[PDB]
């Protein structure tokens, strides 16, 4: 956690469906944005820090 | 001379140009513009909005 | 692994999406029709609807 990775997502496309219909999480928390809007949703970047 | 008559319509105007204005405020929502708003929140959350 | 639940390892992920003014890089799996024009349309540029 402190030295937390990040990784930068940038020129693709992602089909979230397949994320958030995953019933392996036990947090799936969403600010700002719906879940199932980000199918429609365009983003100039997008960072996964894990 | 004419000043009396133009500041009328100057008047007019300005009330207009913040009528306006006041569309680009937030007023304490995520976004001012209500597209925004509704193409990423959920009706739940985004009637807060 | 006997440790509870409060104290098992989670594996966490944020994800952060940037709008900002720049062209869009980062998309769904939404496929574009065809361009109209000198029509009234429902238009979705980017996720700009
Ligand atoms: C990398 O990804 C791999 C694949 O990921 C999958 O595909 C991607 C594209 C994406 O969609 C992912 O979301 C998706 O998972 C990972 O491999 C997968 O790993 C999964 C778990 O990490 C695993 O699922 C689990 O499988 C177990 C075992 O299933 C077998 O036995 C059952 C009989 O029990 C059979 O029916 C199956 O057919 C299998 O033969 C299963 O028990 C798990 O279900 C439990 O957990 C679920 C939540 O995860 C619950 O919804 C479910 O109800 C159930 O609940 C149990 O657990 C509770 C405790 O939590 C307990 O109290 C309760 O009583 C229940 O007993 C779960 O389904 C996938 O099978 C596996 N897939 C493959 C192809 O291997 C890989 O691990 C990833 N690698 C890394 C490093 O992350």
């Amino acid at each position: 956690v402190y030295a937390w990775n990040r990784k930068r997502i940038s020129n693709c496309v992602a089909d979230y469906s397949v994320l958030y219909n995953s019933a392996s999480f036990s947090t799936f928390k969403c600010y700002g944005v719906s879940p199932t809007k980000l199918n429609d949703l365009c983003f100039t970047n997008v960072y996964a820090d894990s | 001379a004419l000043g009396k008559l133009q500041d009328v319509v100057n008047q007019n105007a300005q009330a207009l140009n913040t009528l306006v204005k006041q569309l680009s405020s937030n007023f304490g929502a995520i976004s001012s513009v209500l597209n925004d708003i509704l193409s990423r929140l959920d009706p739940p959350e985004a009637e807060v909005q | 692994p006997t440790y509870g639940v409060g104290y098992q390892p989670y594996r966490v992920v944020v994800l952060s999406f940037e709008l900002l003014h720049a062209p869009a890089t980062v998309c769904g799996p939404k496929k574009s029709t065809n361009l109209v024009k000198n029509k009234c349309v429902n238009f979705n540029f980017n996720g700009l609807t």
